Order: C-alpha cells, then sequence, then structure tokens
C-alpha cells in the first residue's frame, strides 16, 4: 500500500523531503588525519555478538545495516544498504529493496540472501533473547535484491529494529559459529576496517578509501579521519594523566574533581587543550547500584529501602563532588515519561487493577530518593533505616546486625571495576558500618567484571541505565520475566506487575498517546520497589580535546557527533 | 539489546 525512503518510531522523520545531508554535518569536511582515543579495561576478541568474551572497542560498528538512525532525532531511519521499502499500514510486513551498489570489504555484493542468512544465524546461534523477541518472524529473499520481513504480531518498533541488524557475509560466516569469540576480525562492510591490533592493548581502524556508500546522504560529511586508534588503560587516573600528557586526543570527563581542579598546567595555559561544557536538554543516562534480589540478603524490600537511606548523596555532592551532580530519580530521566507528578486518571485505570501487588505509595506520593542536610550523619534517615531493618528481622547484637532468628550477620559484597574512580565507596561503607551492616569491597579486572555482570554473580554492583527517550519494546529484555537471562536484568526481577505493564507497552508500539501513561506507570513500579539504588547524572557534557579538530556549526541532540569532526591542519600545525 | 550481551 505504501512505499517510503524514511521511517520514524513516533511521528514523522525530520529528513523526509529533499534529504541531501544532515543538519549537523559540514558536507564539505576534508578527509585525512588520525584521532587517538582511550578505552578502559581490556579486550580479547572481535565478535560483539558472541555468547562470551570481552569484545574490542567499536566492534559493534564493523557492519553497515539496512537503514541507519539520525543523531538529532530519537528514532528515525534513513537509507544505508537498503534504498527503500514497501510496507503494510500496520508495519506487520515490509519488502526491503537492496542497493545494487552495496559491497563487503572484499568487493563482493551484499544481497537479499545475505540478509536472510543473517536473520537465521541470529535465530540459531545468537544471544538467547533474539529468538524470543522475533519468535514467529520470518526473513526471506524473495528476489536477488528484495528481502521480505513478516512479523507474527504487530510491532512497528520490532520491525524498525531489524533495520539496525548488521548484515553478515554468508561466504565468511558459514564457517564460524556466531556464539564463538573471534581471535581475528571478521569479513566486514562499514566505513572503517580493523587493520592492526595488540590483544588487550590497542586496536587501529583505517578509513576504507573506496567505501561504496561514502556519498550517500547519511554518510556525507562523516567518517573523515583516515585512522581511529584505541589505546587501553587499566584505570581512569592513568588515562587522565596520559590525556594531559598528549597520549590521546579527546576526553569525556566524568570525574567532578578532575574537572573542578585538574584542568591546569602548561598545555592549558598555551591553549593546546580546549575545554567545553554544553547543557543538554534530551534523555539522560543514569547511574545506579543494582541489588541482586535473588540473594537472601536483598530479598526484602525493607532491607533495600534501608540500605538506600544509608547512601548520603547530599554530603557526597557537597564534600566530594563540587555540587556537580543531580540525583537520579527516574528510568525515563528528563523526558515527558518520567513520573514526576501525581498519577492522572489514565494511569490509575492502568494501576488500580493491580493495587494488591503494588506499594501503596504508587498512588499517594511522588517518588523521591532520600535527601539529607549534607552535613553528614543524617539522624532522620539513619533512624528510619534502623526502623526498617528491625521490622525485616535484622537486629543489632553488639555492633553488628544479625538475623533475629538465625543469628547470621547482615553482610554483602560490593563488586567494583578496578578501572573506576570510586571516591563514594568508603563513605558508603562507613555509613553502613554505623548501621551494623558489613559491606566487603571486591575490585576486579575488566574481564571478570564482564563475566560476573552477565551471570549476575554479585550481591551488589554499579550499573548504568542508558537514556530511554520513550517507552521502547527493548524494556522487556531488561525487565520482563521471560528475559531474566538476557544479561540486562540487573536486579534479577520476575514480576507479574512489570510483565503486564510491559506487555501493554509492546502492544502500543508507535502509539505515543497511550505510551505516555504506560511509561509513567512503569516508572512508578520500578522506582517504588527499590530494585536499584539511585546514584547520579549530569545534564551537561564535559569534554576536552587537543586543538587539532574542527566541528560543524550544529551538534546533534542525541550524541556528541565526533564522527562529524575532521582534522584541521591549520590548528594542528600550532601544537608542539 | 536484542543482538548482543551487556558490556
Amino acid at each position: 500500500i505504501k512505499e517510503s525512503y524514511a521511517f520514524a518510531v513516533l511521528g514523522e522523520p525530520r529528513y523526509a523531503f529533499n534529504f541531501n545531508h544532515f543538519d549537523y554535518v559540514n558536507p564539505a569536511a576534508p578527509k585525512g588525519g588520525q584521532i587517538t582515543l582511550s578505552a578502559l579495561g581490556t579486550f580479547d576478541n572481535f565478535n560483539r555478538y558472541a555468547l562470551r568474551g570481552n569484545p574490542g572497542a567499536r566492534t559493534e560498528q564493523l557492519y553497515d545495516t539496512l537503514f541507519t538512525t539520525s543523531d538529532d532525532e530519537p528514532g528515525s531511519y534513513y537509507p544505508l544498504i537498503a534504498e527503500s521499502a514497501r510496507y503494510a499500514d500496520d508495519y506487520s510486513w515490509v519488502e526491503v529493496a537492496i542497493n545494487p551498489r552495496a559491497r563487503f570489504h572484499d568487493g563482493s555484493p551484499i544481497t537479499a540472501r545475505d540478509v536472510e542468512f543473517t536473520f537465521q544465524k541470529f535465530m540459531t546461534e545468537g544471544v538467547p533473547q533474539f529468538r524470543l523477541v522475533y519468535k514467529g518472524t520470518t526473513v526471506k529473499a524473495i528476489a536477488p535484491l528484495t528481502v521480505r520481513i513478516e512479523l507474527a504480531k504487530p510491532g512497528k518498533e520490532d520491525m524498525l529494529s531489524l533495520f539496525s541488524l548488521p548484515v553478515f557475509p554468508e561466504k565468511y560466516w558459514k564457517d564460524h559459529k556466531l556464539s564463538d569469540p573471534l581471535a581475528t576480525p571478521p569479513l566486514a562492510s562499514g566505513p572503517y576496517r580493523v587493520t592492526s591490533w595488540k590483544m588487550g592493548q590497542n586496536i587501529v581502524y583505517s578509513r576504507v578509501k573506496d567505501y561504496w556508500a561514502a556519498n550517500l546522504p547519511v554518510n556525507r560529511g562523516r567518517w573523515n579521519f583516515d585512522t581511529i586508534r584505541y589505546d587501553y588503560y587499566l584505570d581512569d587516573n592513568v588515562a587522565f594523566e596520559a590525556f594531559k600528557a598528549g597520549a590521546f586526543d579527546l576526553r569525556m570527563e566524568n570525574d567532578a574533581k578532575n574537572w573542578a581542579t585538574r584542568y591546569t598546567g602548561k598545555n592549558f595555559d598555551k591553549k593546546y587543550i580546549i575545554k567545553d561544557e554544553q547543557k543538554n536538554e534530551s534523555a539522560q543516562d543514569t547511574r545506579w547500584l543494582a541489588f541482586n534480589i535473588q540473594r537472601p540478603v536483598f530479598s526484602d524490600r525493607r532491607v533495600r529501602e534501608a540500605i538506600t537511606l544509608a547512601f548520603d548523596f547530599e554530603w557526597m555532592n557537597k564534600a566530594l563532588f563540587y555540587n556537580a551532580w543531580s540525583r537520579t530519580n527516574s528510568y525515563f530521566q528528563n523526558t515527558e515519561y518520567a513520573a514526576r507528578n501525581y498519577p492522572d486518571a489514565a494511569e490509575l485505570v492502568l494501576l488500580a487493577p493491580m493495587k494488591k501487588d503494588l506499594p501503596s505509595e504508587v498512588f499517594t506520593q511522588i517518588y523521591q530518593p532520600p535527601v539529607s542536610k549534607g552535613d553528614g550523619y543524617d539522624r532522620d534517615n539513619l533512624l528510619k533505616a534502623d526502623k526498617l531493618l528491625n521490622e525485616a528481622g535484622w537486629v543489632l547484637k553488639g555492633q553488628q546486625r544479625v538475623n533475629a532468628t538465625e543469628a547470621q550477620p547482615l553482610s554483602f559484597e560490593l563488586l567494583l571495576p578496578a578501572s573506576s574512580n570510586s571516591q563514594w565507596v568508603l563513605p558508603f561503607q562507613h555509613s553502613l558500618q554505623r548501621l551494623g551492616i558489613n559491606m566487603d569491597i571486591r575490585k576486579v579486572d575488566n574481564s571478570q567484571i564482564t563475566n560476573r555482570m552477565r551471570s549476575r554473580d554479585y550481591d551488589m554492583m554499579p550499573r548504568v541505565w542508558r537514556a530511554m527517550p520513550w517507552p521502547s519494546s527493548d524494556l522487556q529484555i531488561s525487565w520482563s520475566s521471560e528475559y531474566i537471562n538476557s544479561t540486562y536484568n540487573a536486579p534479577g526481577v520476575q514480576s507479574p506487575v512489570i510483565d503486564s505493564l510491559i506487555n501493554q507497552i509492546i502492544a502500543a508500539q508507535g502509539n505515543k498517546e497511550k505510551l505516555l501513561p504506560l511509561g509513567r506507570a512503569l516508572d512508578r513500579v520500578l522506582t517504588w520497589n527499590y530494585y536499584m539504588l539511585p546514584m547520579w547524572y549530569m545534564a551537561e557534557d564535559r569534554l576536552a580535546w587537543w586543538d587539532k579538530f574542527s566541528q560543524p556549526a550544529v551538534r546533534p541532540i542525541y550524541s556528541l557527533g565526533i564522527d562529524t569532526w575532521w582534522y584541521d591542519v591549520n590548528k594542528a600545525a600550532k601544537l608542539p | 539489546m536484542r543482538t548482543g550481551n551487556a558490556x
């Protein structure tokens, strides 16, 4: 019925008419030069899609996809390997036309068969959540350059997400299981190719100079550097010192003390290094500490509420962090879907049927993480923590909390990446000790952190909840019970309340008017159950770089736009 | 994420 060259999850695509290049690029940007970047931890293989292993920097971008997303919109799709698509009004089937000029790096064509092969490969050797999400979906080459996708139930976002699948060359991947790590880079297709590396230490990408899609609208003014090099550092302090010394070119500064007090010295005086701070109005990544609620120590909501009360954010922000941070308080932070007011009538129609299985505060209060006076030793909050612990059966015997029936101490392990700056850890450990709670600290390397995060082999560990601009069907992978082993369910929660709210969200894909009370209602359930302990976020981007680059006039809303930068040989000439 | 494990 319909045929289009652009798509959007909600509303209309911004570049629907006369699309020559994005607003946030310089179409005339020159090619050449190197950018060197840091990475924290280590890596051991090149397959981002395997069941295990520690994949190298940028290995999620080795392959082009059927459509690609703009960076100044939440979810709009524009042609890459595909030229266009025909589709049913409900998006339950689509026929994708493949660009006949599309090529892998060895010069061979990308065909409809490669896409069909790619879907079956993920279905049979991929991450276990893929065959669950696309249960009943088929992907079939119906012509040499036409792929037909059919969904067994309506899912406009699930359809559009298949446009982001990497398109694998069958001629290489027929000889490699998708679940196995790769010691060597696979045959690929994107604008940059791995050309050298040292296992665990560096990866070098080279610009593909005859890249078949270099002049497509989505690519104009992007992929300008001839070389992108990643050097690995074991902790962020030595990385920050290497940046100041000139060892790499660009730093995203996530430490408040570094920004407030350490952007000093010869290289800043002579303006060799540029420091930039821009406010950011869009959806925000948030930091949390995950409670593993499958372990007895964190199975009681009252214990999780009490440990949250012991986390003195106002003191940390004032005494340690130069008042730089804002407190995390939503799984839809800084969007319309955050539950920052009282439930309206539409939300109550969604929530009231489940009042038996909900904390009563969902209906009567706005969720607010604990606030202290910032002086330290908050009497009100620590008295309330004691009150909740006693009710849950953890009582003081001597100086240590002990189960009132068994007599087993209240004790747990905080699992920590050795690479992180963790100035907040000892203050939190001290506050818990004053409640009689023992928290052991275990710092481990990047490979053990990845292995144990995936298997949930922890009592508590830090987790980042990525920015979610609308209530996406991805939510089921992180929260719904059948996806408990996807590696994205940090607390280990299997709740029929969550499941019903997310099943309604998945049934309303692409329908904003109904996703709005659904998202706010889900936010209330996730926050009021204290599945995780809210830390902090900042709505500004703090960046610094050596002055060898120039940038477009406009920065994209949803990323920093580094792939639109270029090497400026006049500015570079002025550096030592 | 439907195509890869957490990192």
